[PDB]
């Protein structure tokens, strides 16, 4: 169901609206006040909102917030929690973003390529470690300088960079035309280090660049493929083994001066722990009468051994507080009600 | 008098053949480079390795250069082969990132020369510069695990107990999930040492009982683990955890053989000691102990 | 001259603590070692909370005994983690 | 007819000739297009900024106009305002103060024909903040008054940005009484998600007025919740709420060490905080010698401000206090002169100590 609301908050060009994207808006809350199993539609909206944020542009950030602000009307601020947090980082990252501009345009003003970072934080987003990738010489200048500009910043924060989920352009210099390319790092890193010589084969690839089997196989996939012209291969489909020979054709006559070969997002690949926590919130009552939530959260994990989540506590006490073995004028403390 | 064929290794960059060959080249000139002994053999690895740091050769013929240079390097007379270790440690600052893990294998054999050389305030200094946490390549549980000790220990033997402290904390926030047995053994036995060192002489005495009591450990070192946690409970704080110890202690069988054994019996009963007795006692503590 | 040259690269990091924990605010303890008392009555293991402070189990207990308070931000203290 | 949106790059490429040729070719870009779309956006920009480089104020004036009634459609929300800020600070940068200003009239104008929303909303905010650069106050007082017409809830970031604001310009204009009705004023909205940095200032406001009135606890949360919130938005004030923190702290009679938090542990060795931390750490574990000396030797460098000084009196008799309270608990009659030895205080102060405790 959030479905619908993520593809109406995404960026569709001749998609934008005015106030009445508002009023949609506020319908769409209007047909969610009354849906149960919010945890789902939570869950889901966070993976949408990560994916609208950490890739790619929304349509605008105005009815990001505003949609952010509905929800925490009605659910409480607790509720929301991660989804401010991906805003302020975004917002951080702009910031951030424009510092480290006038740096570099302030001392040692050379501008080799044009970084641009979305430091993000290690609790709020889905992180995912990369594959440790070796990256070509030309970028690493600036990302010595960046982390020497961070650290200067804040203190005491160390970067945990993700090489999975960037973009780049390419100045492709192979015939007439300067095919500007853009392309994931995994793409810019294998044309990159081709640059320098011809003809490296599919291991020389692996060790020179050093990605995954899995991934290089997924990326080779591309570059080739599609329209059967980017690069001119005997087998079709999906071919790839130890010692191929491969290289780049020395033309590329595609007609169109805007080369977007970063299509991967596109061609993109209890029952008895509910008895036993409620076994121990009935056996913590039936003798203490009046107990406040805190304090039943703490005698039930200490009563435990297993770790259990805070989720399945607040869950098993509503389920249990349903069936009228409590009752709830302090909004957090709990009678026995026998 | 071969000091001229570092030169010849200028006409290898204008190779444009990119592939095996200039490994071959690579690795035939540093054979040829190291047969010689005298000063000529430490400018030629010099060059060598500011050669290597050059931005021209590609990365990965460079690090497989580097990297076997480093694993036959060590065999030479400590002071040529500490003075061409601080050379390319001190080269390969520039392009950390792009030759990172064999700078850190670079730093843990200078900290092994400080091992042998009695050195163990600049050894702590050496091993601090691998960078365990920060960098885009992390390493596993037991590499920092060891090196954490390995740095704790080290400072430990210089006589500060605070940077030993702090770097014994830093093992421990990661110790707790590892696979490693005798790790945990000697991560207690740090422990136990640093407790001791800040004075804290009765939860010194406590890790040295409960340490004891391990299988795994010989029996001599048991006894003096023993031993050690009876010198740590008779300098602790007179209280109560002190005679509940005392008394933990003397229901020990093995403390008898113990040299304060008499003590032990003096300080149990809670009877005063006179200023005679201690008169041989306190030469079997430790210098950091008087 | 370079077939391949990078004109801008937009990359995506995250920021973290090098150092997280490394005592408890009410004991001055270990934070992964014992609960102070823990070591004079003789496993138990720590307890987060919504700012990850992550103090022990037995002290937060005790603290929350008396006033329901976290001992630094002096927010609500709500569980989380164990 | 992807000849029109790709000949845009082609021309940008030969961007060799800027004058008399980059403004031809993207003209003939407009001429050649007639879908309203992203890429005219583009074009208008890319000589907007050619020709402001090349001085030329009239003609980079009419494309300012292209632009603006551009702004109405096609493009999306997010790129339209990330081009005005740009535009606009890529020309402020430069100073020329007056078109500047016909610069913000214009583009208030404009979004006035259209819709305004949250666009013009922090256009007018942005100006309102340049006005505060100046630190002139009728200006700003009436931009002011302007946007809090507009803005007079599901609307909670747009009251937090404009209390902000004013908080900012009252706390240079030293009216602590409007502060601390803005800060109550403020207290009551709490369905926003602001800028960390407007959530900053908002707190800070609020612990120096709860410091000053007396309250600690209320003064330390806020104080907490300031500093957290200006570390993360960079912020060269992080320092100044820290220390205010930490007086905050002493000040609760503490008992567990500020410093031990995961967010301020890094800045503990800090050389403008040192001697705070030296102060926390003699404060607790009861320590007279060393929170002397520490006053004595760092007696330069924190007895600027006037907000640490005037607490100093508050503090060396908390301390007192308690090393007397641990001092007389095993005796039964013990002299006065020995516990004016043992405090290094004359008997006078002893025994107007001893009587306060007492009563
Ligand atoms: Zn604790
Ligand atoms: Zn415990
Ligand atoms: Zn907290």
């Amino acid at each position: 169901i959030a479905k619908h609301v993520d593809s109406k908050l995404r960026a569709g060009n001749k998609e934008a609206t005015d106030e009445e994207l508002e009023r949609t808006l506020d319908k769409i809350m209007i047909l969610f006040r009354f849906i149960h199993g919010k945890d789902v539609f939570e869950a889901f909206y966070k993976k949408d909102l990560a994916k609208r944020l950490l890739v790619g542009k929304s349509a605008s950030v105005d009815a990001e917030k505003s949609m952010l602000s509905k929800l925490k009307h009605e659910c409480g601020a607790a509720f929301t929690s991660k989804l401010e947090g991906m805003f302020k980082d975004m917002e951080l990252s702009k910031d951030i973003m424009v510092h480290f501009k006038q740096h570099m345009q302030n001392q040692s003003d050379s501008g080799p390529i044009d970084l641009t970072v979305n430091i993000l934080t290690m609790g709020y987003w889905p992180t995912y470690t990369p594959m440790e990738v070796h990256l070509t010489p030309e970028m690493i200048k600036l990302q010595e300088v960046f982390k020497a500009f961070y650290l200067g910043k804040h203190s005491g924060r160390k970067l945990q960079w993700q090489t999975t989920l960037g973009h780049a352009v390419l100045k492709a210099e192979f015939k007439e035309g300067k095919k500007e390319f853009q392309v994931s790092l995994f793409q810019t890193l294998v044309l990159l280090m081709f640059n320098e010589g011809d003809g490296f084969s599919f291991e020389e690839i692996k060790m020179a660049t050093g990605i995954e089997d899995s991934e290089l196989r997924r990326t080779l996939q591309s570059l080739a493929c599609g329209k059967a012209r980017v690069l001119i291969k005997s087998p079709k489909g999906k071919e790839v083994e130890d010692g191929d020979k491969f290289i780049f054709n020395g033309e590329f006559k595609h007609k169109l001066f805007r080369i977007k070969i970063n299509q991967i997002q596109m061609k993109e690949t209890f029952q008895d722990r509910q008895y036993q926590i409620d076994a121990a919130i009935v056996r913590i009552m039936k003798m203490r009468k009046t107990l406040g939530h805190n304090l039943l959260v703490s005698e039930l994990y200490n009563q435990l051994k297993f770790p259990v989540k805070p989720g399945d506590l607040k869950k098993r006490i509503e389920s249990l507080i349903d069936r009228d073995y409590m009752e709830r004028d302090n909004p957090n403390q709990y009678h026995y009600v026998a | 008098m071969a000091a001229a064929v570092r030169q010849d290794l200028a006409q290898l960059m204008n190779s444009s053949g990119s592939h095996k060959d200039l490994a071959g080249k690579y690795r035939q000139i540093l054979e040829k480079a190291i047969q010689l002994s005298g000063a000529e053999q430490l400018e030629a690895l010099k060059a060598f390795v500011e050669a290597m740091v050059n931005e021209n050769v590609s990365l990965v013929i460079s690090r497989q250069l580097l990297t076997d240079f480093c694993t036959h390097l060590p065999n030479l007379p400590d002071s040529t082969a500490k003075e061409i270790y601080h050379f390319t440690l001190e080269k390969i600052q520039p392009r950390v990132i792009s030759f990172e893990e064999q700078v850190a294998s670079i730093r843990q054999h200078l900290a092994s020369i400080y091992e042998k050389e009695e050195d163990w305030r600049n050894a702590a200094q050496v091993l601090v510069g691998i960078p365990l946490e920060t960098g885009q390549k992390q390493y596993n549980v037991d590499y920092k695990l060891e090196t954490y000790l390995k740095i704790a220990r080290l400072y430990l033997e210089d006589d500060d107990p605070v940077q030993a402290e702090a770097y014994i904390n830093r093992a421990s926030l990661l110790q707790n999930e590892s696979t490693n047995e005798q790790l945990q053994i000697h991560y207690k036995v740090c422990y136990a040492r640093v407790l001791d060192y800040r004075r804290k002489f009765i939860e010194a005495a406590q890790r040295y009982n409960e340490l004891s009591y391990k299988t795994i450990v010989h029996e001599s070192e048991r006894l003096e683990a023993l031993k050690h946690a009876l010198h740590c409970t008779i300098l602790a704080s007179a209280g109560q955890q002190r005679s509940r110890m005392l008394a933990t202690l003397f229901k020990d069988e093995r403390c008898q053989q113990l040299a304060a054994y008499g003590i032990l019996e003096k300080m149990y009963l809670d009877r005063i000691i006179r200023g005679n007795q201690l008169q041989e006692f306190a030469a079997m503590l430790m210098p950091h102990q008087k | 001259k370079k077939r391949f040259e990078v004109k801008k690269w937009n990359a995506v990091a995250l920021w973290a603590w090098d150092i997280v924990v490394d005592n408890c605010a009410i004991c001055r303890n270990h934070i992964m070692d014992l609960c102070i008392e823990c070591q004079a009555n003789q496993e138990c293991t720590v307890a987060w909370g919504v700012c990850n402070h992550a103090f022990h189990f037995h002290c937060i207990s005790r603290w929350l005994k008396t006033r329901q308070v976290c001992p630094l931000d002096n927010r609500e203290w709500e569980f989380q983690k164990y | 007819n992807v000849d029109l949106e790709n000949q845009y790059y082609n021309s940008k490429a030969l961007k060799e000739d800027d004058p008399k040729a980059a403004l031809s070719s993207f003209q003939k870009v407009l001429e050649l297009e007639g879908e309203k779309g992203e890429w005219g956006f583009k074009a208008l920009k890319q000589m907007i900024k050619i020709n402001f480089k090349l001085t030329n104020f009239p003609e980079m004036m009419n494309r300012y106009k292209q632009l603006l009634t551009y702004i109405r459609s096609a493009v999306t929300r997010n790129y339209s305002e990330k081009s005005i800020n740009s535009i606009l600070d890529y020309i402020s940068t430069s100073k020329q103060m007056d078109l500047l200003q016909e610069f913000y009239e214009t583009t208030l104008e404009a979004l006035k024909d259209a819709k305004n929303d949250r666009l013009w909303f922090k256009t007018n905010t942005k100006l309102g903040k340049l006005y505060l650069e100046r630190e002139e106050y009728g200006k700003l007082q009436k931009i002011l008054r302007q946007l809090h017409q507009s803005c007079q809830l599901k609307k909670g970031t747009q009251l937090l940005e404009i209390y902000a604001l004013e908080i900012q310009m009252y706390t240079a204009q030293k009216n602590n009484k409007k502060l601390k009705a803005l800060y109550e004023q403020s207290l009551h909205i709490k369905s926003a998600i602001p800028h960390p940095l407007i959530m900053g200032v908002i707190r800070e406001c609020g612990g120096k007025m709860h410091l000053r009135e007396g309250e600690f606890e209320k003064a330390h949360t806020d104080f907490f919740e300031a500093f957290k919130n200006y570390d993360e938005s960079g912020s060269p004030r992080r320092t100044t709420c820290l220390k205010y923190l930490v007086l905050a702290n002493m000040l609760m009679k503490s008992g567990i060490n500020p410093f031990d938090s995961q967010e301020a542990k890094p800045y503990k060795n800090d050389p403008e905080i040192l001697a705070m931390t030296n102060l926390v750490s003699a404060y607790q574990n009861n320590d007279i010698t060393e929170f002397e000396k520490i006053l004595k030797t760092n007696h330069s460098n924190i007895m600027d401000d006037p907000f640490i000084r005037e607490h100093i009196e508050e503090l060396l008799r908390n301390i007192r206090t308690q090393v007397l309270i641990k001092l007389i608990k095993p005796y039964t009659r013990i002299h006065i002169p020995f516990i004016s030895k043992e405090l290094n205080i004359d008997v006078a102060d002893v025994e107007s100590l001893l009587v306060q405790c007492i009563l």
